[PDB]
């Protein structure tokens, strides 16, 4: 019975020749129509969103923390000595930090110098399109100090107390707010409470806490934290080739071949945190330098 | 080696009754008159087992559970379950951190397995309890003569070669052999199927053992009479113990249902195992390795197999069968509760099934004119002219002249089944008195009977005479009846309006032409005479002794003739036209005499009004039979007799050219190559019966119904489906039913399986594209096992489209339960559309949220990851792992709800499959319910507490509920101009093509 | 700020309707 495939009265794979045209016809013009009428309601779609701005943004409400080694399972494990051990967390910073070399930000008319001292909000107009293309503020490598160098093409970081800088994930229209100077016990920082967001790392535990000696932070001027003259964000579409302010964290004093999990809290008003979400406002990392 | 000993019960059974009394009481050595010693009884009974049917094969109940958890649509969920634990097996041992989705999935595919097992289980085995509620076997005793002394034994105590004696109204025990009969009239209806009460006589009649009248046969009851034999057979190797055992060994056959669902799961996996092969293929030529491909491969295979289908199909067919219960009709089998729609020939007893089985008097012959009287079991036909002195005559004639009273329990009885004891004909005439004629009681006490003369040997007539209470005339009254033979050779008066006339020939052969008009309709006549007795030759003190000449055998007055018959049931006629104005190929199937088979065929419609056999036409031109051509006959009545000496090809001629066939004189093993001969053509086949010579037939046939309480235990039980209350209708109700759940089922398959494309799309595109994805696993669960659940099963809640018992039965070469056109519908342009809906959906969630559908491309590598926490979208702003998952799971709920959506259209354009929704009407309270349940229970889904916990469905923004809106209705305009095109094109471009 | 979605109107709503719904639905099947 499964022999159908052909007769002398003409059938192929069940059915005839003028059947399948006919079929085959019907299908093409049907999926046309479908495909035509899925393109315009997308269309359609597309003409209900702008291109300066997303239309929901509450999803992305606590912004995260990143670093610069996205190590597969946030862990920092290689040799002191072994420079193939950890090329390809150098590899990364290398890469990240490309587009931060004085000669990738040339252009004067893209790029405005903010300052040596972290000042207040830079607010350039609405987000339309009435004006031109917002100007970025620049940041060099030298703001972050020990962690930059003026290498060669290879930034020869450092192979025991290590480096890992933090980054503030960027937001359209956000607007950091650090926390007020009635400071609930946040961790001995300094007394530049109003014009950057504060960053503290520490252990997780008892044991975390007493196995990372000391910790050297580097930001613009020397503060532990992001300026707020780099924010807010206006999209990639008005601020191309923009950069966030980065602040690096050195662990000077470790207990080396000891696995010791670090958690770098961003405070502030509008910094949130998550159970679920363990990079919303806070970022772990496990560093073990074995030799 | 058990193939010989079925095949020797197949065959018609021999006997060695055919000897003399010397002769038998030399093989068996047993006294003829004083029997055997209780030594030798004893002796046998514990020498080849007990005088006793030996009991059925026993079904333990975890063997039919174990059987509920199998078959063909639970086994494709079981491949499935075990691809899971496959799939699990090869995503756990190779990868980092597998997702319990698999795993999660197939525990739940083996739970909807075992709890459709359970349900279904429980609903074929409550079936089965309430069966056991109606086996009333209360142990009989035997009368058995041993060592010259009659003792009452039990019937299983009865050995073989013993001396037995009968009383009128007990029970044979054994396979007797007749030495001594005294007016023996026993009931072989439940056997053989002869239905008037048929005499057994000591002497050799017959070379067929069962035609013959020196046995006695088993389950058989003495009407009337005394009698004597000898035990010849016992226990199994009786007559009905070689038909029960041959039933309880026979085949079942495959249920027509069960072969749709076969071939549904054909198709089903044919289109399963092409997409997930050619997707296989396509996903090694892109990149993807070995390892994940095969992921792949069993996930788009195992996704195309319907989950919920199963209880919905299994719940789909136990609301028809509870339909079947309110109505008296039971269903041992789930699916059997179709077969009677699917049916288009029906092989029928007549008695017991097609008549009512039991003698009535049928018509009249009052004033040189028939008269049609009441046969119906409840009463409800026209009533002849009751209120002339012919009828006040007659009436008496039968009300005094009748051995036949009622019993004690008789009282609020009804009257006709009510028990009565005495002759069967004798009961019959009783109860027409006794209902067109007030009562018998002061009727019969009234005319105090003097003397009466029974029926005799050899010209047999009953006479009586009876005082005269009527306060006109002091004389007497005298009475007889008899055959119509021998009150024609007595008499010489007439009785009319009142008066009388001489014998004159210009209406005595007025009389004969009435005798033949009812003799030849198969019915037995009767003749009630009765004369005045001159007060003066006979005074009120002469009491005429039973001697000699004392009353005047000639010179009587003729009253009328009384013929009787047994009916048929009374909805029988009308239940045969529907089913052949369906196109149900009715055909008798008894063992009684042509001679009534053919009238009875006549009466019910199994023998058209106009057509004639081979034989009428011989009979109509008065040449011989063996000239006409068999193609001008379009009825014909086969002798049983003629069958066995038959071949398969020339049964098969027997049907193919003869439209109208009557089987008569066919024994019960017969029965089953009639069977066979029908199931030989590729028809559906439905046998209707009740006594033990149906049970072979009722368990080969697709589908046997037994009758509930006027049939036997062997084949109620060896049978398909019992109607409870005897009323033959419920064949029409069910053949109705069947026709139905098959269109229903259709229409419930083709929604099921329109949501497949919408579920399986997502996942491929996230392949081939590299998209995130769209929906994920638990929101499909909360589609196939959530929402759906409702709509398909009212679904089945759906009425007749057009009249269904009028169309043609089905084809079982053509009309498949899943044709090819319904997949191209569901499939095909269905849930195509619903797939594209859905993705509408998912592109507005994430290009709202700032991930422009063009920048989604890709993305799936990235986004899947669990530590980069700096994912770029259209914007340039940096999602972290939760936050972009939050917005890929509260993209899976809308998906859903998108489906849900889509789903509404599709059920209410699915509701109808020729007609509009306006020409049919959204009267379903069950699939209105269903929307509204599905609905709510989506947003139930979506907006409960911790949902976004436990399922990972988030709540949604408003504006989502209204991006699947104008698929949905795309879809029902779609669909609604297809089943309009339908209307008014009835061609079949669009028919033949899409409309399943 | 723009941040923030009052999501619990929304959800509220979706409940309060979730109930409507259904018990609507149960009077449909209850035709008396
Ligand atoms: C070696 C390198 O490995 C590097 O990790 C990789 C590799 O290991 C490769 C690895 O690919 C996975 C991943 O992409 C996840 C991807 O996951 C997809 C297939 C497996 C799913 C579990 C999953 C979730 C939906 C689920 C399928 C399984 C199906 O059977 C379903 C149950 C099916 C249904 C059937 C039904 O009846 O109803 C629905 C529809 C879809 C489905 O619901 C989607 O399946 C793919 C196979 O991704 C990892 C990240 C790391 C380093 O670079 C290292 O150097
Ligand atoms: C950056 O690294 C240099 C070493 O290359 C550090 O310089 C040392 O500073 C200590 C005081 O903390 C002096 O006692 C050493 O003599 C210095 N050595 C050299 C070679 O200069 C420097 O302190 C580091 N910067 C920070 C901010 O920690
Ligand atoms: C850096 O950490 C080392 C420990 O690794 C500190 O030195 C230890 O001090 C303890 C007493 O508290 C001694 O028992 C150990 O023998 C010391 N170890 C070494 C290697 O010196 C040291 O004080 C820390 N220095 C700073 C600046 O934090
Ligand atoms: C991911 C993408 C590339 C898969 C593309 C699959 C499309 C092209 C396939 C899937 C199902 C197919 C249809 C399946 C059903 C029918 C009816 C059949 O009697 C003839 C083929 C016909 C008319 C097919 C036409 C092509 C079709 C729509
Ligand atoms: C021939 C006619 C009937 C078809 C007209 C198409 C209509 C029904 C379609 C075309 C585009 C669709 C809209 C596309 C954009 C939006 C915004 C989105 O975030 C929710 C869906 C919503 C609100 C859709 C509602 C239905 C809509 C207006
Ligand atoms: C085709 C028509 C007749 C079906 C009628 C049902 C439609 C109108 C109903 C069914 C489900 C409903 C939605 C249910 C859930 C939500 C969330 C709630 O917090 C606001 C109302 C909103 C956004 C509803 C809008 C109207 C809606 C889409
Ligand atoms: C916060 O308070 C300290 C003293 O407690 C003071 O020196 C400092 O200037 C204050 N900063 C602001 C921003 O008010
Ligand atoms: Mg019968
Ligand atoms: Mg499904
Ligand atoms: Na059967």
């Amino acid at each position: 019975k499964k022999f159908i495939w052909n007769s002398e009265k003409k059938e192929f794979l069940g059915r005839t020749g003028g059947s399948w045209f006919k079929i085959l016809l019907f299908y093409v013009i049907f999926y046309g129509c479908l495909a035509g009428i899925f393109i315009g309601t997308i269309q359609v779609m597309l003409l209900t969103i702008s291109e300066f701005k997303p239309t929901y943004q509450d999803r992305v409400a606590p912004p995260g923390l990143t670093q610069i080694p996205q190590s597969q399972k946030t862990e920092i494990s290689f040799r002191p000595n072994d420079p193939q051990s950890y090329e390809s967390y150098v590899v990364s910073i290398v890469r990240f930090l490309e587009k931060y070399k004085d000669l990738a930000q040339k252009d004067d008319m893209i790029f405005e110098d903010c300052g040596n001292v972290p000042s207040e909000l830079k607010e350039r107009g609405e987000y339309n399109n009435e004006r031109g293309e917002r100007k970025v503020c620049r940041f060099r490598l030298e703001w972050l100090g020990n962690c930059s160098g003026l290498n060669d093409e290879t930034y020869g970081y450092k192979d025991g107390k290590p480096c890992v800088i933090i980054k503030l994930n960027r937001v359209l229209g956000f607007k950091p707010k650090p926390p007020k100077n009635e400071s609930l016990e946040t961790y001995p920082v300094m007394k530049y409470n109003p014009y950057v967001l504060p960053v503290h790392c520490t252990g997780k535990r008892d044991e975390d806490k007493e196995k990372v000696g000391t910790m050297e932070y580097f930001g613009l001027g020397g503060y532990p934290g992001f300026p707020l003259q780099y924010y807010p964000y206006y999209g990639k579409l008005l601020q191309p080739k923009y950069l966030q302010p980065l602040m690096a964290v050195q662990f000077t004093n470790l207990t080396m071949d000891t696995e010791i999990r670090i958690e770098c809290k961003a405070y502030g008003e509008n910094i949130g945190y998550s159970e679920k979400d363990r990079f919303q406002g806070r970022f772990d990392v496990k560093i073990e330098v074995k030799s | 080696k058990e193939r010989d000993m079925d095949e020797l019960k197949k065959e018609v059974s021999m006997d060695d009754h055919k000897l003399s009394l010397d002769e038998l009481h030399r093989k068996y050595g047993t006294d003829l008159s004083r029997g055997l010693t209780p030594a030798r009884a004893a002796e046998i009974l514990a020498r080849d087992g007990p005088n006793a049917l030996t009991p059925p094969p026993t079904t333990p109940e975890w063997v039919k559970f174990c059987r509920q958890l199998f078959g063909g649509f639970s086994m494709l969920l079981w491949i499935g379950a075990i691809l899971c634990f496959l799939a699990y097996g090869i995503q756990a041992a190779t990868e980092e951190e597998p997702q319990n989705d698999n795993l999660y999935l197939g525990v739940v595919l083996s739970a909807v397995v075992i709890i459709t097992g359970c349900f279904s289980y429980y609903q074929e085995a409550k079936s089965s309890k309430i069966m056991e509620s109606f086996k009333n076997m209360v142990p009989q005793q035997a009368l058995v003569i041993r060592n010259g002394e009659k003792m009452s034994i039990n019937a299983e105590e009865v050995v073989v070669g013993d001396l037995v004696e009968v009383k009128g109204g007990d029970r044979i025990p054994a396979d007797l052999r007749i030495i001594s009969a005294n007016g023996c009239k026993v009931d072989n209806s439940s056997l053989t199927g002869e239905s008037e009460p048929q005499t057994r006589s000591p002497d050799f009649t017959n070379e067929n053992p069962l035609e013959t009248r020196n046995i006695a046969f088993f389950s058989t009851n003495c009407v009337e009479g005394t009698a004597r034999g000898i035990v010849v057979y016992t226990g199994d190797r009786t007559v009905m113990g070689r038909i029960a055992t041959l039933a309880s060994g026979l085949e079942g056959g495959q249920t027509p249902i069960a072969a749709e669902i076969e071939h549904f799961i054909h198709i089903i996996t044919g289109v399963a195992v092409f997409l997930g092969v050619s997707f296989f293929i396509l996903s090694l030529i892109l990149e993807y390795t070995w390892l994940e491909a095969v992921i792949f491969l069993i996930g788009i295979i195992v996704a195309n197999v319907p989950e919920g289908l199963l209880a919905t199909v299994t719940v789909c067919l136990t609301l028809t069968a509870k339909r079947m219960a309110r109505k008296n009709c039971l269903v041992k089998n789930l699916e059997a509760v179709e077969t009677l729609g699917s049916t288009s020939t029906i092989c029928s007893d007549k008695t017991g099934t097609l008549t009512q089985n039991r003698m009535t008097v049928a018509h009249m012959w009052s004033d040189n004119q028939i008269h049609e009287a009441d046969t119906t079991e409840n009463q409800s036909g026209v009533s002849f002219d009751k209120t002339s002195a012919t009828w006040l005559a007659l009436s008496r004639i039968a009300g005094l002249c009748n051995r036949a009273v009622f019993q004690a329990n008789q009282e609020n009885l009804p009257i006709l089944k009510r028990a009565v004891a005495g002759d069967a004909s004798e009961s019959a005439l009783l109860k027409c008195i006794e209902l067109c004629c007030g009562s018998v009681k002061e009727m019969r006490e009234r005319y105090t009977k003097i003397v009466e003369i029974p029926f005799n040997s050899t010209n047999k007539y009953q006479l009586s005479i009876h005082k005269n209470p009527n306060t006109a005339e002091p004389r007497h009254l005298l009475v007889m009846k008899g055959a119509p033979e021998r009150i024609l050779d007595r008499c010489s008066s007439i009785l009319i309006h009142g008066k009388e006339q001489p014998l004159d020939e210009e209406l005595k052969d007025a009389f004969q032409n009435a005798y033949l008009e009812l003799g030849g309709l198969g019915e037995r006549v009767l003749g009630f005479c009765h004369l005045f007795l001159p007060d003066e030759q006979f005074p009120e003190g002469f009491q005429f002794d039973t001697d000699d000449v004392n009353f005047p055998l000639d010179n009587l007055c003729f009253v009328g003739l009384i013929s009787m018959i047994d009916p048929p049931r009374a909805a029988v006629p009308d239940a045969v036209g529907k089913c052949r104005s369906a196109g149900i190929k009715v055909i008798m199937v008894t063992g009684d005499h042509p001679i009534t088979a053919k009238a009875i065929a006549k009466g019910v419609g199994i023998i058209s009004e106009g057509n004639e056999t081979v034989e009428d036409i011989a009979a109509r031109l008065n040449i011989p039979v063996s000239q006409v051509n068999p193609r001008d006959a379009k009825a014909c009545v086969v002798h049983g007799s003629d069958l066995k000496d038959m071949t398969s090809e020339q049964l098969d001629d027997i049907l193919k050219y003869h439209t109208e066939i009557v089987f008569a004189r066919t024994s019960p093993q017969q029965k089953l190559i009639i069977v066979e001969g029908c199931q030989r053509q590729g028809a559906i086949v439905a046998v209707t019966g009740d006594g033990v010579n149906d049970s072979p037939a009722s368990k080969k046939a697709d589908i046997g119904v037994a009758m509930g309480i006027a049939g036997s235990d062997v084949s109620k039980q060896a049978a398909d489906m019992i109607l409870l209350d005897d009323n033959f209708a419920s064949i029409v109700t069910g053949v109705e039913e069947g026709r139905l759940i098959f269109d229903n089922l259709k229409k419930s398959i083709a929604y099921t399986l329109t949501s497949n494309i919408p579920e399986i799309t997502p996942f491929l595109i996230f392949i081939i594209a590299n998209i995130p994805l769209p929906l994920g696993t638990v929101t499909i669960l909360c589609i196939d096992l959530g929402t759906d659940m409702v709509p398909a099963i009212s679904l089945a809640y759906e009425q007749a489209e057009s009249d269904i018992m009028k169309r043609q039965p089905r084809n079982p070469k053509t009309d498949k339960l899943v044709n090819e056109q319904l997949i191209s519908m569901a499939y095909g342009q269905i849930g195509m559309i619903q797939a594209l809906g859905g993705f509408f959906t998912y592109f507005v969630i994430l290009a709202e949220n700032g991930f422009l559908p063009i920048h989604l491309l890709g993305l799936r590598v990235n986004w899947d990851d669990r530590w980069i926490n700096d994912v770029e979208d259209s914007y340039g702003q940096q999602w972290t792992y939760e936050q972009r998952k939050i917005v890929e799971f509260t993209c899976h709920t809308p998906f859903f709800v998108t489906i849900v959506v889509v789903q509404w259209a599709d059920l209410v354009i699915c509701k109808t499959r020729r007609n509009s929704v306006f020409q049919q009407g959204m009267k379903n309270k069950i699939l209105i319910f269903g929307l509204f349940e599905e609905t709510a229970l989506a947003a139930f889904l979506s907006y409960c507490p911790g949902m976004g916990v436990a399922l990972r469905m988030y709540p949604l923004k408003p504006t989502w509920w209204f991006c699947a809106f104008p698929y949905s209705l795309l879809i029902f305009v779609y669909d609604e101009v297809r089943k309009l095109i339908i209307r008014r094109r009835p061609g079949g471009w669009v028919e033949k093509e899409t409309y399943y | 700020d723009p941040f923030y979605y009052d999501y619990e109107t929304v959800r509220n709503g979706g409940l309060i309707f979730a109930a409507l719904a259904f018990i609507v639905g149960l009077i449909i099947i209850l035709s008396k």
